RNA sequence: GUUACAGACUUAAGCAGUGGAGCAUGUUAUUUAAUUCGAUAAUCCACGACUAACCUUACCAUAUUUUGAAUAUUAUAAUAAUUAUAAUUAUUAUAUUACAGGCGUUACAUUGUUGUCUUUAGUUCGUGCUGCAAAGUUUUAGAUUAAGUUCAUAAACGAACAAAACUCCAUAUAUAUAAUUUUAAUUAUAUAUAAUUUUAUAUUAUUUAUUAAUAUAAAGAAAGGAAUUAAGACAAAUCAUAAUGAUCCUUAUAAUAUGGGUAAUAGACGUGCUAUAAUAAAAUGAUAAUAAAAUUAUAUAAAAUAUAUUUAAUUAUAUUUAAUUAA
């Protein structure tokens, strides 16, 4: 140890070479250095002090303790802005984390897609573009237990492309109702189906499938006719692409029972033309198509 | 210059940013005495361009204050920005305190550093009082940043032996001396705080040896020669503490019992080198 | 709190606490249970 | 990174911080010296005044402060500046600090009892009252004149009409 | 080449070094009391260094014993005696010596310490001198002229751009050279 | 880690960034000699404290009421002088001041602040000195979020937002609230905390090692003084790659918070007259890195874990008095 | 006023007690001008209250004050400080709108805190699955643990508040500090290590060592206590710590002083103290047998003296303050 001016004066600000000549001037050479392990004292890294780092020394002008700046120095007046912001990358998120971004905007259906993908091998692009929400049943269910009655939301959504297939799901939440609708989109979205349709308009003849409580007479319709059905039969419908239709629910009319009922009657009660003729050994001619044919 | 900020006719030329800073700091020392000056709008103006604002606005910013930036703004801050998620740029209170605890930490081994050595300069050799010239020993308490009443106590302890006395004035002085005085270490000792600084109380004790010493010496008249020595004061304080005043016996030691240092080869090898 | 005005006239503040004082005794007044008109000295003897 | 600025300690600067109690008397010239600047009301654990603030110099050092009976609100005395600022360096705080005088009273002898009495035995029992105030008044922290007043009541000389009753 | 450094710097990262004690007649007793440990140790370091480096020996911080208060109180409100809380609070004392420095030295020594000082930690000091049997009490007009010459010595500036200054050391300065104190003891 | 194999017997958790001092665990942080000199100080602390609770809250108009929001004053006594430290939160922000229209003029936090020591005579460090015969300083650090502070969280909760839960607690404001951090790995930050810790010794001992080994291949035995010297080489190779832009940033602790909680207790909800408490728990309340790696949890007043911050505060409403309780554990 | 299974000084055994006597203390009841108020099954009763002569004190008697304890509004005047006889400011006094004040009522309007279930082991969430659904599962066949503790199977896989652990006193060891006159180093207090012990053998029942309890052996200094008492329930306690909502008083239900009461006593009651004698009481025991933890700037008070009291000692006052504001 004990160097000269030679790579000295010119790695150490001027004003700092007196205190290193009077301590080399002061502290025997070939002294031996203990570490002290019950008391911490210097930093568990390197460093020569020589530069006021900001945000891990105090920052010049601001009235703290060990503030030498007398009392009318201080050269801090606008109190608006975070002093001593964060160094480096100049944040703290840990690995594994992203930076959130815009939520409210962000389309729960986004998130009901990525989720999907995550989990089953449904692409995004097509939940979040050719899939459509609308809400069937939402209600407060109770339960009570020892500390009360315990209130939980239970909402049952149907997701469909209005081309051939729909989905019903059924989702419960405490928190808020919007996690009740989060989880019946979830559902619904993995409960998807394929339902036959005549003509991509209409099922294929009549149909008197009874599900539970519930008497599902429904009956096919002329082009045009519209939708001359139940409302909660008639929102299945316009979501999973039927436009033309008539009925009627006898019995038990629960919305919850109806609509998984007509869901379950379109996929197995009615059967298509190719199969009965393929069953069947004979074949089945639409007369009005083959009317206006060439 | 100190008073830059109070001066605004020697802010023309001043670059932008700095110019902003005076007028921040003028604005701040003085406070409710603050009052506008056209020199500093004028500075102020030449900024338009360095905080891209409009000239009409800063007239306005300047004068009505936050009141003119509500009304150039249109409307006021409508949102509940308070919930706002994190964006994981700043840090928690405990752990800013760390950081602090940190930064105190290392503006002591700066000071350490850099400062202390700087103290090298004041060294100075100890010139050592004589003992036999300066056998008084005043104790002096001081308690730093505080007021405490026992601040004005002094302390005045001296070996009688040493004072210099003639057998039969020292043996005056101790049974002067009465509860003052111990035999076992032959120490004399007095304290005085009825007067409220030390300078005083030192007086007065320095006074009250003179006046013993001056007695003591006087055999004029009794020299107190039949009547011995009291020490029941120091019996009963000896009484108070524990006597581990036992020692091993010295025929009980067997120093032929005690290992002798063995032959290590390696070591005696290496003082070579 | 009185003597923030003395020394920064600038600066205005509110007092939440005489603030609130202030609005329950307007509260009770309205309300019509306020405070009995105290009698002075001089009445009777 | 701002280079840091070194500023050499030196003793002047290191003054103001110096022990109150020290046995050296240049330390009690300067401890006496701070003592008269402190009591003086020189800013000294605050900012100075100086002219530039006009109307709001204001100063909580006058004698009624903290003390309860003079019942008033807080008083804002109006500042000094930095000049025109007096210093009292009274002497007897001098001998008091600087130099270890005291006073210890002053002792009475008979000549002053027979002043007023005939009695030699009351004469000898007021001699020794008088010993006994005297020995025991001169540790109890108050006033030089207080302190005369009560010595002179209770030994027997002035009456007790002297204090406030 | 490589970066160096100095053994100002390579001190901080090693124990405080303690000057050997030579006479033996010691010269102050400052005891240090916190009601916690870290921030004393932290200041007592920090003693050690700035003693070593004014050329003041310094034996170390001794752990004097602890003092240990204790209350106790009912935790309701009202009335349930029954339960009771302990209340404790310590008191972490250490002790640092001086030996064989002059007196205006160790002064130097407690004013730095004490202006660079830390919270929680208080300071009580013990001085110690040696005097004559008898002293001259009534020396005053040569010792005042004495002493006024050491002050103006003691605190004598030499350059200008360091050597940062108080003004309240140079109103005490001004008041002491002033010819007005010598009328002060011109009483008699 | 547990096996800490390849270090030797050592550790330090006296390092002033993993550890908070416990003179931080108290408001006022002094010792006298003179108890009746402790027992004013503590009292004008306290005093002080509330004079600046009143001084906080501000109003440019009618219209314009602006509460500041801020922490207990941390009062640090020392021999010489006295700071008083507290945080702060300013809703009024202005769109996080992105115009620059803002430079032209100080907003009345600004002017507050800027009374508090930059005046030159009018200062509020003044009058306190007279109270407290020392050099008095204030530190206001301004915090850019609510929920970065247990008391700034409670009494903002408690004197800001009164519409929003007096007649129930609104779903937007309980949503917002439960969302204010994302769901963070606590398990993953504390091991990754332990390895990083692991990393640096494993840098250090091989250091050593390499620098013992060689050391320029000069010192040898009967040099190096094995005896009592401890010198081992130059303190360049001590802590090579060890500097201040790796090492300090990645172990200081209580970073994130994983998990908070607030109960709303009260007569907020105008039922038949009786009271309703609602709680929001989200996250966890224990910290991993205590019970895995050789650090010790130290309990703050011997009975708050370090790991915990939490406050209570209180206001009334035309119904009575409230409470918002507020904890908050950062990993 | 339902069944089965385990714990816990619940019980059994042992030691000491209470209930019996006298006294101290709290309560009831009663008296009284007042015997202020509250607590009053476990979870009140030497409880709030860590000391009721005056104060305190909230009660009774008799006298006495009226914008009072603050905050704001408007006039009149006086004093002090600072600038060059004036100006400004701060305070004081007299008024009035204006209230202030309340230990008055409501713990069944409340915040906070606390007692009991309770060192008890329970209380919930995400994704998945089952039932049309409310829900269920996880949180369990069977065992183990102090314990939703840990296994085995099981639509479940995880997680959160509790459990445990980290924590503190104590313990063993290492390093450091202390010029071993603050001594005791047989200590003090900072950091760290250690154990929720390990290993081996055998005798057991078993899911067969891919194991539990029984003992042995040998390696260890290694064995305790404190804090923390979840969710809900008791409309449990508290408006007399303090704070607020509602309601009530404003020459009185607010404020002061002099006395008294809270200390009364038929009965009853819960806690304790002291005794009813010889495995137990009394005197004496000066190279003063042997402790720990605490206190002394609103102090602790030694030694010596006179006294009762005899030579002295012990015991209690008085005389006087030695040393110390403390290893
Ligand atoms: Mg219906
Ligand atoms: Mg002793
Ligand atoms: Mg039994
Ligand atoms: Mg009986
Ligand atoms: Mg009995
Ligand atoms: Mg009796
Ligand atoms: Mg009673
Ligand atoms: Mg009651
Ligand atoms: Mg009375
Ligand atoms: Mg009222
Ligand atoms: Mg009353
Ligand atoms: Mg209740
Ligand atoms: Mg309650
Ligand atoms: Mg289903
Ligand atoms: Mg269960
Ligand atoms: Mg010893
Ligand atoms: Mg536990
Ligand atoms: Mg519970
Ligand atoms: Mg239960
Ligand atoms: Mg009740
Ligand atoms: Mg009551
Ligand atoms: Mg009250
Ligand atoms: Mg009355
Ligand atoms: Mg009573
Ligand atoms: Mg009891
Ligand atoms: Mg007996
Ligand atoms: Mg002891
Ligand atoms: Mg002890
Ligand atoms: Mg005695």
């Amino acid at each position: 140890q004990h160097y000269d001016e030679s790579l000295l004066s010119r790695y150490y600000p001027e004003s700092l070479l007196k205190s290193i000549k009077l301590a080399q001037q002061t502290i025997p050479e070939d002294t031996k250095f203990r570490v002290s392990r019950n008391v911490e004292f210097a930093p568990p890294y390197l460093d020569d002090f020589t530069k006021i780092h900001p945000f891990w020394d105090y920052k010049p002008g601001m009235p703290h303790l060990h503030a030498q700046e007398e009392n009318n120095n201080f050269s801090i007046f606008r109190w608006d802005q975070v002093q001593q912001p964060l160094p480096g990358e100049g944040n703290i998120l840990p690995p594994g984390v992203s930076l959130p971004n815009d939520g409210g905007r962000k389309s729960k259906s986004a998130d009901v897609a990525a989720g999907l993908h995550k989990q089953t091998g449904v692409d995004p692009d097509y939940i979040t573009r050719k899939l459509t929400m609308k809400p069937l049943v939402m209600k407060r269910v109770s339960n009570q237990t020892g500390k009360g009655k315990i209130a939980s939301f239970y909402a049952l959504v149907v997701v469909g492309d209005k081309n051939g297939m729909v989905g019903l799901g059924e989702g419960k939440s405490r928190e808020e109702m919007s996690k009740a609708i989060f989880k019946a989109h979830w559902d619904a979205v993995r409960n998807l189906k394929e339902i036959p349709r005549y003509e991509n308009r209409t099922i294929y003849g009549d149909i008197d499938f009874r599900y539970h409580g519930v008497k599902l007479h429904l009956r096919s319709a002329k082009p045009g006719f519209g939708l001359r059905v139940n409302h909660v039969i008639f929102e299945i419908c316009e979501c999973a692409g039927i436009k033309d239709l008539s009925g009627k629910v006898y019995k038990s009319r629960n919305d919850m029972n109806i609509a998984k009922g007509t869901i379950e009657a379109f996929t197995k009660a009615q059967k298509t033309l190719d199969e009965v003729a393929l069953g069947r050994g004979k074949k089945l001619v639409d007369v009005r198509k083959v009317y206006y044919s060439s | 210059s100190a008073d830059l900020y109070m001066h605004p006719e020697k802010w023309k030329g001043l670059p932008p940013q700095r110019i902003l800073e005076l007028y921040w700091e003028r604005m701040a020392r003085l406070g409710s005495e603050y009052k506008p000056n056209k020199d500093e709008l004028n500075a102020l103006l030449t900024t338009s361009e360095y905080s891209n604002v409009p000239v009409n606005d800063i007239k306005k910013l300047y004068h009505r204050g936050e009141q003119g930036a509500i009304d150039i703004k249109g409307g006021n801050v409508n949102r509940d920005n308070s919930l706002r998620p994190f964006m994981f740029d700043e840090l928690p209170s405990q752990a800013q305190e760390l950081v602090a605890q940190h930064r105190e930490q290392r503006f002591y081994n700066r000071l350490a550093a850099y400062e202390l050595p700087l103290l090298a300069q004041y060294r100075q050799e100890y010139k050592r009082p004589s003992p036999e010239s300066h056998p008084v020993t005043y104790r002096y308490t001081s308690y730093v940043g505080e007021e405490h009443p026992n601040s004005r106590k002094v302390v005045l302890s001296v070996k009688t032996k040493e004072l210099g006395l003639e057998e039969k004035s020292l043996h005056k002085f101790r049974i002067l001396a009465r509860s003052r005085y111990d035999h076992t270490t032959d120490i004399f000792k007095m304290s005085s705080d009825k007067f409220e600084h030390a300078s005083q109380n030192a007086r007065y004790l320095h006074d009250i040896l003179q006046r013993l010493l001056a007695e003591s010496k006087d055999l004029t008249e009794d020299d107190f020669s039949d009547v011995p020595l009291d020490t029941r004061h120091t019996i009963a304080k000896s009484l108070r503490k524990k006597k581990r005043d036992y020692e091993f016996p010295e025929h009980w030691k067997r120093p032929e019992d005690a290992p002798k240092k063995k032959f290590d080869i390696v070591d005696q090898l290496l003082s070579t080198l | 709190f009185r003597h923030l005005k003395t020394l920064y006239p600038d600066i205005e503040f509110v007092d939440l606490e005489e603030q609130y004082r202030l609005s329950m005794v307007e509260a009770k007044k309205r309300r019509g249970k306020g405070a009995p008109k105290k009698m002075k000295k001089d009445a009777a003897a | 990174s701002s280079e840091y600025v070194l500023e050499e300690p030196t003793p002047l600067s290191l003054l103001e911080y110096t022990p109150q109690v020290f046995p050296t008397k240049e330390s009690r010239l300067v401890n006496f010296t701070l003592d008269s600047l402190k009591k003086s009301n020189y800013p000294i654990y605050r900012s100075p005044n100086l002219g530039i603030l006009k109307v709001h110099d204001f100063t909580l050092n006058t004698p009624n402060f903290g003390k309860y009976t003079p019942g008033s609100s807080l008083i804002f005395a109006k500042e000094p500046q930095l000049q025109n600022l007096l210093i009292e360096e009274d002497p007897e705080d001098f001998h008091r600090q600087v130099t270890g005088e005291y006073q210890l009273l002053k002792p009475y002898v008979k000549k002053d009892f027979e002043k007023l009495t005939k009695s030699k035995d009351t004469v000898s029992k007021l001699v020794q009252n008088s010993q006994v105030v005297r020995l025991s008044l001169q540790s109890v922290v108050m006033g030089s004149e207080e302190k005369k007043l009560v010595y002179d009541v209770c030994s027997g000389m002035k009456p007790i009409s002297e204090l406030q009753q | 080449s490589t970066r160096p450094y100095p053994v100002n710097v390579e001190a901080v990262y090693y124990a405080p070094l303690k000057l050997p004690i030579k006479y033996g007649d010691l010269v102050a007793d400052i005891q240090l009391r916190s009601y916690d440990n870290e921030n004393l140790d932290f200041y007592s370091d920090f003693i050690l260094r700035t003693g070593y480096y004014l050329g003041i020996p310094l034996t170390g911080p001794k752990p004097l014993p602890t003092r240990r208060e204790r209350w106790t109180v009912i935790k309701s409100p009202f009335v349930h005696a029954k339960s009771k809380e302990n209340f404790e609070r310590h008191t972490h004392k250490r002790l640092i010596r001086a030996w064989d420095t002059n007196p205006e030295v160790l002064q130097m020594l407690i004013a730095y310490i004490t202006k660079h000082s830390m919270a929680g930690v208080g300071m009580k000091c013990n001085f110690f001198q040696r005097s004559e049997i008898s002293l001259d009490l009534g020396s005053d007009a040569n010792g005042l002229e004495k002493s006024l010459s050491n002050i103006d010595e003691l605190y004598s500036l030499r350059n200008d751009d360091k050597a940062q200054t108080s003004a309240v050391g140079q109103k005490v300065l001004e008041l002491l050279d002033s010819p007005d104190f010598k009328k002060h003891l011109e009483k008699k | 880690n547990p096996v800490v194999h390849r270090i030797g017997p050592a550790g330090n958790i006296n390092n002033k960034l993993q550890h908070l001092n416990n003179m931080n665990n108290w408001n006022t942080q002094i010792y006298n000699y003179n108890k009746n000199m402790e027992i004013m100080n503590t009292m004008n602390d306290k005093l002080i404290n509330k004079l600046l609770y009143k001084m906080m809250t501000l109003k440019l108009n009618n219209m314009n009421i602006n509460k500041i929001i801020m922490s207990k004053t941390i009062n640090q006594h020392s021999l010489n002088k006295l700071n008083i430290k507290f945080y702060y939160y300013n809703n009024d922000i202005n769109n996080n001041n992105n115009n620059n229209n803002n430079n032209y003029y100080m907003n009345m936090m600004n002017k507050l602040m800027n009374i508090m020591n930059n005046n030159m005579n009018n200062n509020l460090c003044n009058i306190l000195s007279y109270y407290y015969k020392k050099k008095v300083t204030i530190e206001p650090i301004k915090l850019s979020y609510i929920y970065l502070n247990s008391d700034i969280f409670s009494k903002y909760i408690s004197l800001n937002d009164m519409d929003k839960y007096n007649n129930g607690i609104l779903t937007n404001y309980q949503r917002m609230l439960n969302n204010i951090m994302p769901k963070l790995n606590d398990h993953n930050i504390s091991m990754n905390y332990i390895n990083n810790i692991n990393n640096i010794n494993n840098n250090k001992y091989n250091n050593m090692i390499n620098l013992l080994n060689n050391n320029n291949n000069i010192n040898n035995n009967n040099n190096y003084n094995n005896n009592n010297n401890n010198y081992i080489g130059n303190i360049n190779n001590i802590y090579n790659n060890m500097t201040i832009d790796n090492i300090p940033m990645d172990i200081l602790m209580y970073k994130y918070l994983v998990g908070w909680s607030i109960k709303f207790k009260g007569r907020l909800s105008n039922n038949n007259g009786r009271t309703s408490t609602t709680n929001l728990l989200n996250g966890t309340f224990n910290n991993k890195k205590y019970l895995w790696s050789n650090i010790n949890n130290n309990y703050k007043l011997n009975y708050i874990p370090s790991n915990h911050n939490l406050y209570n505060n209180s206001n009334i409403n035309k119904n009575g008095k409230y409470n918002i309780k507020v904890k908050l554990n950062f990993i």
